[PDB]
């Protein structure tokens, strides 16, 4: 107030290059008189200092400016910006404030710094290491303590003054779309909701022992066994097992885990992959060039497979590395056969025969992206266009494939299917709304009237999976862009639970079971606890 | 979706116990706690995760119905220290612009 001593005014800068000001103390605005002056150019973030006198101006290029109310108009201090690089082309973050008459606040980028009186360089914070920054929170009677991060999909994280704690924490994750955050003062009493991109509202209270949840759990994986449940989680090897609550904590900095069939700990180290019976020293031996995203691990000890930045793929124990050439792979799994049909970029399936070749595995079928499956004695593959069924010669060596079910598919095709166990049928459906079970013979797309296949009442795109079952039926699975349901072959059924709570399901959507002998059943997305869930 | 239901949960207890009360108080908690999703199809979690804090003997009292043949769910979905949430957000709908009132 300027006037009075009442209220706060309000001003603001039009594309008219000059700053405009509003004086309302009561109902209808006023405009008193003159502007007295105007402001060169233009800003994005401009906002009064502690004094009425000075204002700060923040434009798109990133830079600190100001332009003095009082004595003259451009001054002094265009010195000293840390960074002029942005990390995304953006502008200017959201310029901020204290409790204090004197420190300021401000946020610009994944850094935080806090300013004062005299020209600058006070203060400079981060809370922790981490996409683009758009939303920020903030907050008044709770203390001023600041609302912050790098991007966090996952678990917004906020700044305590002068300390690096984490008193919140966020179990619903989120997703990203405006700039919209901030808490409730609470009158009184403490906790805590507020509003973001996903269009919902948080709920959290502050009281806790420990914090430093954030990069302990993103993702879960699990222990190949027989009728035994081990789950594991980020920061590799966090021992858990059935009706235990004993957890471990160590960080080797893992990218993607996965685990062999026996004990024997399978890793992945920064720019390396690593195999060990325990882990200390972790001996290993690579031929590799450049850092493998993700390694995995076969049953028998036949060889190894994994998708590299690059050409080589390494193997441990194992002599006569693979034949390559292809440029860089994308889809493995996982055969008890010592042939191996590995997807690719290429489209290119490429076919793997261990300690020996006599073979040339160059095999162009088409552009369109591979993806695979198999039953028994079938090797499945769905491409881009259509779905084509090889007999293998021999489990030793695969020279010759013989054709037998191939047909184009109706328009808007489905990303990927699934098939039983002990069935070995032909089963296609379409992605949106329907689903169908054939029959294998050659090729049938025909139902009618003659029966009724199941239903479809809320999957569309990103269509999953399905497998064998108890007596009843069969069931299908996944988290991605929908929920899992359950429906009957003759007739229709009821379905099972919902997708656990979060979206975005993790990279692995595989569920945990075995065949004829389920009982267990385990699905989380990023925080959730444990699984565990039986029959009587 | 609720007070109207809220609102029968103040008069509505003319006669009943501890049992019954806090068993409402309690399901109180599921009143934001519960999700909207495709209604009823998918009305399987909620049955178990009434059994997350449990004062109530309503599930074993749904013995005679959860359990029934394969058409119907089966036994499934236990819980007990499992899902998380406690959130009070069942909208899945689209918006713009939020914030909280002052007062």
């Amino acid at each position: 107030e300027d006037a009075g001593l009442i209220q706060l005014h309000v001003a603001f800068i039009n594309g008219d290059v000059s700053i405009l000001n509003w004086d309302e103390q009561d109902q209808e605005f006023k405009l008193s008189h003159v502007p007295v002056l105007k402001t060169m150019q233009s800003g994005i973030r401009c906002f009064v200092q502690v004094l009425k006198r000075y204002y700060v101006v923040c434009t798109s290029n990133c830079t600190l400016t100001v332009w003095d109310l009082t004595n003259g108009s451009s001054n002094t201090l265009e010195l000293h910006v840390f960074n002029v690089e942005n990390d995304t082309p953006l502008a200017l973050d959201v310029f901020d404030e204290r409790s204090k008459t004197a420190t300021v606040l401000l946020i610009f980028k994944y850094s935080v710094w806090r300013l004062n009186f005299l020209p600058g360089l006070s203060v400079s914070l981060q809370s922790e290491a981490v996409g683009s920054f758009i939303t920020c929170g903030k907050r008044s009677t709770d203390g001023r303590y600041l609302l912050l991060g790098t991007s966090e999909g996952l678990i917004v994280y906020d700044l305590k003054i002068s300390d690096p704690v984490l008193r919140s924490n966020v179990s619903e994750h989120i997703e990203c779309v405006d700039i919209y955050e901030l808490f409730d003062p609470v009158y009184k009493y403490i906790v805590l909701c507020g509003a973001k991109g996903k269009q919902v509202v948080h709920v959290h209270t502050l009281r806790s022992v420990s914090g430093s949840n954030s990069h302990q759990n993103r993702e879960i994986a699990w222990v190949h066994s027989a009728d035994e449940i081990s789950v594991m989680t980020k920061a590799c090897l966090e021992p858990n097992v059935y009706l235990r609550s004993l957890m471990d904590m160590t960080r080797e900095r893992t990218q993607l885990l996965a685990v062999d069939s026996k004990e024997r700990i399978h890793l992945i180290k920064p720019a390396i992959s690593r195999i060990s019976e325990w882990s200390t020293i972790t001996p290993t031996h690579a031929a590799s060039n450049c850092k493998i995203n993700a390694i995995s691990a076969f049953n028998d000890e036949q060889i190894f497979v994994g998708y590299v930045d690059g050409v080589i793929i390494d193997v441990i124990h194992d002599t006569a590395l693979p034949q390559q050439f292809i440029e860089e792979p994308i889809d493995y799994l996982k055969q008890v056969s010592p042939n191996i049909l590995v997807a690719s970029a290429h489209s290119a399936q490429k076919t793997v025969i261990f300690q020996l070749e006599k073979i040339d595995p160059l095999q162009p079928n088409d552009q369109w992206p591979l993806m695979m499956d198999v039953s028994t004695k079938y090797a499945s593959l769905q491409e881009g266009q259509y779905i084509i069924l090889f007999s293998d010669h021999g489990v030793c060596h695969l020279d010759i494939a013989n054709p037998s079910a191939f047909v184009k598919p109706k328009d808007s095709e489905e990303y990927i299917v699934g098939f039983d166990l002990k069935n070995s049928l032909l089963f296609l459906a379409y992605e949106n709304n329907i689903i169908d079970v054939f029959r294998l013979i050659f090729s049938c797309n025909q139902l009618r009237y003659e029966q009724i296949c199941e239903e479809e009442i809320a999957q569309k795109a990103k269509i999953s999976y399905l497998v064998a079952t108890d007596d009843g039926t069969m069931l299908a699975m996944g988290f991605e862009n929908g929920t899992l349901e359950l429906f009957a072959v003759e007739n229709r059924k009821v379905q099972l639970i919902y997708s656990i709570e979060e979206v975005h399901e993790h990279c692995i959507r595989q569920l945990l079971f075995s065949p004829c002998k389920l009982l267990l059943i385990s699905c989380a997305e990023q925080l959730c606890f444990w699984n565990v869930t039986h029959m009587r | 979706n609720t007070l109207q239901q809220l609102k029968f949960y103040k008069p509505y207890i003319c006669d009943n116990d501890p049992k019954y009360e806090r068993l409402v108080n309690a399901i109180l908690d599921f009143l934001p706690k519960i999700e909207e999703n495709l209604i009823c199809s998918k009305y399987t979690d909620l049955l178990r995760i009434a059994l997350m804090a449990e004062d109530e003997a309503i599930f074993e009292e749904a013995h005679k119905q959860v359990q029934r043949f394969d058409d119907r769910v089966w036994f499934t979905n236990h819980g007990r220290f499992h899902q998380h949430r406690q959130i009070i957000n069942l909208g899945d709908n689209e918006g713009r612009h939020a914030v909280y009132l002052h007062n």
